[PDB]
């Protein structure tokens, strides 16, 4: 399997999943689904993610395929100009080839060049802190876009995106709560997808 | 009239020719609307392209060609581009458009801009948020994202226009509007503010660094009755002229009432009565002084969608004593209008 | 071109592009028509709605965009609205239209306004009743209320226009016209009078309190032949400039001759020969002096209703010593004209 | 848009609405393109009639209505007729047209005038043969008398224009162009020369009695790629202003390079990169000095044939110490465009 701190990960897994999820995570996500009208939820998803498009651009050039470097470009350019700064997915309705998907940051570029993750970790508030990805992703703080977000802005970026990401998971809870090793599924779901993003 | 509609694009060329005369005592100098020939004609186009099920692109342009000028040295007086803009409209998400267009306070003031010739004396042109002005990006949304039927709102960013004349300049600013309309009734409000260019601060009338305009509206518009009321107030934003000192500028504060009642007969006659008062305060050297104070009576006859005639009498209540020199004599306009 | 016609309304968007050059000795200053590029364009619309079986609404606007100006500080020289009016036309009662339109003395002078370029030199613009003028109410009746086929008359009231310059101002006035046309032949006369504005009376040339203009015409227009002759007299109404004292004003008296003979071949050539003389009397400081004194020979080739080329020569008979400095050199024009 | 086409005549009424804003450091004075609202609109018509099997007549008119401006005393700034000409085209013999049209040197300079907003800095207007100019007769031949598919050439005679300003004046002159195009590749060059009016010779910058302009072009335009290069030299013909003495004139000699590369993605984005440098020599008091020196990046998104958005960044290499005072700071433009 290849995991050094598995025992220190599994404690923090039990911690997040079994006390921090029932007592604070499911609470706010249910009270996010229930009290904010839908056009706001996909309204804020787009505003947040648009800031992670200039970075996805230049990291897709670095991965050597500039075709999608321009896709992330015009999504940025379009949505940020005719779409109120990002609240509107103008480029998404403009052409199917401009559909949105999970960003492409520096950790993904290190993976394209076969640098390699590091030991899998699981913090308390965070959840997964491989230094190659959730750390190299941070050179995108030295960028056109992310280089304007104050501490509380990027902290707030992380906050609401989580509430949103959790919100839409409220039925699939049964997939994971009835799982052999819910730690193993969460772990080797990370690795499969994080590898994908590095191509 | 719709002159083109192929392949999802449709272009509509429109315009009118307005035969118009103003009658007033004397020159019309000390009058409300002046005295003489005021014939004008307008041309314009509005286009709409259906990009897909979610997209629509659009643009529009409108010109004022005056017909009351000679063909000599003055043939261009009062000619102007009124509109010039383009934008998109996304599904149930709304519209975004930029160019030269209407200030957002006019989403309210339009309740009382219904007279056959005159109308909201407050929807001034090139004046921040009350009327058409150059360079406004405008977000509009109808029926609140498809949820709250009848509920509309708009946000508008107004770019700076540092022009040669204090009266037409404006600083950077922001504004917005909300409207609810249900079953014949309509209520609306709008607010805006903007910086004032240094030229505006140099005028003798008007002291302030930020200009403000807001206005509210009520209306019933059903069966054949149309009644409408507007209230709004402004700070350092309405333009004024002290005809005694030949000084121009802006009114430190203004207070505006607009009322309009009309009825529309089946055979095309539309009688109209209205009242309109805009009182100014703290005008340097004057204090308080009215700017607009009149009663309106008039009627339109609508032969059909293309031909109409009308008469519009402004019984002017301004007095000769007016400390700013606002004209006190009445004015009436007679008009015959072809439009297409 | 008729671009719209549904639901009783029909709109005709029209215009032309005229590539045109004038040739004269030297700079063209002391010539009839000058030397250089004179390219121009016209754009306009005419609308007509069927209010009912007997009533009809109409309006129309027409603009001159000069194409011989740059895109810099001069781009608008000679841009002007020519026509701008709307009105109604009821069955056998006649038509009323108000706006910027043609004076009624042009109901006569148009008989010799048929040259390929240099037509009737007396249908001045903005000059009471002879040419296009601003703000004339015009009642017209065709076939004498539906009774006397071929008999027309017209009454026109011209409102005041106290403009910037003596040349384009005018007072209130009235005029009228009668014309009978029978089996190729045509006879017409027309008259109008109006007051003179205070500025006009102050000019160094021209003394009088009322301006007067009348003209008579006879014509044949059948079997490919067109012949026409025009005579008129004016009092205090024709505009002049004494280029020696660089003084402006009006001609106390003028008596004007216009002759036109043309034939139209079936294959599209239309030759034209013409004569035109306008003499002024009682000119202050001068006395008698010719203003217009010339022969024209020229022709147009008509490919079809849209395409035309033409040449127009002015054999100018003014003498060099002309007491007003009216240009004495000849002039010729070449023209290529698309219209729709 | 083709709005009319019956009976051999076809009318294309067209235009666009451009919401356009320029962003630059500071006020925009010392920048490439300035700072502010630059919204504009275009309207025009191009008509073409089929006389018979081999002959065809055509005319065209085109206008720029600026939307950055107010409705007050400045409402006409920068409004202008751009095109106005008419002509005929006979089968395989060629075409002739006269009016205000494009000089033939632009048959080359049009290779690198393809940027979303800027570029083509050398296609000056009212400057002899490089851009739009007044009073040009232009003979064109397509596919060499019907023989050499892809072989084009043109001859043009340029009339005098003695205008108010040295900058817009020009004397008589002649020029021509030749072009070959085969399966995506294109190479062309063109030359013209002309006299200088006495007003032009009197300006402090530029002295000579003859003006000359020539240019060559290379291009690839196939699949989704477009590459272009432009080289030209001028003598006494490019206009300059040394803002240090606020002196105007013409550049005795210039050397112009323009390079343009773009690609058109499946999803509609058309990115653009370009280089553009114009160097002047023998400029009185200066010696050599750059007038245009920049790198460009930008892109347009094409929603469909009618709707487009764009961004244009000019990385400006002019230096702050530039001896003619040409702006040295960068400039970027945003635009939204409906067209029909
Ligand atoms: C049920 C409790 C088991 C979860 C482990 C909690 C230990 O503290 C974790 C860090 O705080
Ligand atoms: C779903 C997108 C809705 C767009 C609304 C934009 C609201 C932004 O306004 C903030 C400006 O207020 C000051
Ligand atoms: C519900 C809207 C009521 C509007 C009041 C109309 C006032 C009309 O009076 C006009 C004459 O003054």
């Amino acid at each position: 399997r290849s995991d050094p701190l598995e025992g220190f990960n599994r404690t923090m897994f039990d911690f997040n999943y079994n006390v921090l999820d029932p007592y604070i995570l499911r609470p706010v996500a249910v009270a996010w689904r229930d009290y904010v009208p839908m056009p706001a939820r996909n309204g804020i998803s787009n505003f947040t993610s648009n800031l992670e498009e200039p970075a996805s651009m230049v990291n897709a050039f670095l991965k050597g395929d500039p075709y999608r470097g321009m896709i992330h470009f015009n999504r940025f350019f379009l949505n940020t100009l005719l779409g109120m700064g990002g609240l509107i997915d103008v480029a998404g309705m403009a052409n199917p080839k401009l559909a949105r998907e999970e960003p492409n940051r520096f950790g993904s570029t290190l993976g394209h060049y076969d640098v390699g993750y590091g030991p899998y970790v699981m913090l308390p508030g965070y959840g997964s802190f491989t230094l190659r990805d959730e750390g190299g992703d941070f050179a995108d703080t030295l960028y056109p876009m992310l280089s304007y977000l104050t501490f509380w802005m990027s902290a707030g970026k992380w906050v609401v995106e989580g509430i949103e990401t959790r919100a839409q998971l409220l039925d699939s809870d049964g997939l994971l709560r009835n799982s052999s090793d819910p730690y193993i599924m969460v772990r080797e779901a990370y690795f499969q997808r994080h590898d994908f993003i590095a191509n | 009239a719709e002159i083109y509609n192929k392949d999802g694009n449709k272009v509509d060329l429109y315009g009118k020719a307005v035969g118009l005369h103003y009658f007033s005592k004397g020159n019309g100098e000390n009058s409300y609307g002046g005295n003489g020939d005021m014939t004008y004609a307008r041309l314009g186009f509005k286009g709409e392209t259906q990009i897909n099920s979610d997209l629509t692109g659009y643009g529009q342009w409108e010109y004022n060609f005056q017909g009351n000028n000679s063909e000599g040295a003055d043939a261009q007086t009062g000619n102007k581009t009124r509109l010039a803009f383009a934008g998109l409209k996304y599904a149930d998400v709304g519209s975004f458009d930029y160019g030269r267009n209407y200030g957002v306070v006019y989403d309210a003031l339009g309740y009382t801009d219904m007279l056959p010739e005159f109308g909201g004396d407050t929807a001034y042109s090139d004046d921040f948020f009350v009327g058409r002005v150059g360079g406004v990006a405008t977000y509009r949304n109808s029926n609140f994202f498809g949820l709250v039927d009848g509920l509309n709102f708009a946000v508008q960013y107004l770019g700076k226009n540092e022009r040669d004349t204090a009266r037409r300049s404006n600083g950077d600013g922001v504004g917005g509007s909300i409207s609810y309309e249900y079953e014949g009734f309509g209520i609306v409000g709008a607010y805006g503010a903007a910086d004032r260019t240094n030229l505006q601060e140099a005028q003798p009338l008007g002291n302030g660094k930020k200009a403000e305009q807001w206005a509210t509206g009520l209306k019933y518009d059903a069966n054949n009755i149309y009644l409408a009321a507007n209230y709004g107030e402004t700070r350092n934003a309405t333009p004024i002229t002290n005809k005694f000192t030949n000084t121009s500028g802006f009114a430190n504060k203004t207070q505006d009432v607009l009322l309009v009642a009309q009825y529309q007969f089946d055979f095309g006659l539309r009688p109209s009565i209205a009242y309109t008062k805009s009182k100014a305060k703290d005008v340097e050297g004057i204090g308080d002084v009215d700017l607009v104070n009149y009663f309106e009576v008039g009627a339109t006859y609508y032969f059909n969608k293309n031909m109409s005639t009308y008469v519009d009498y402004i019984i002017n209540q301004i007095d000769s004593d007016n400390k700013l020199g606002v004209g006190s004599d009445d004015t009436v306009a007679v008009g015959i209008v072809y439009q297409f």
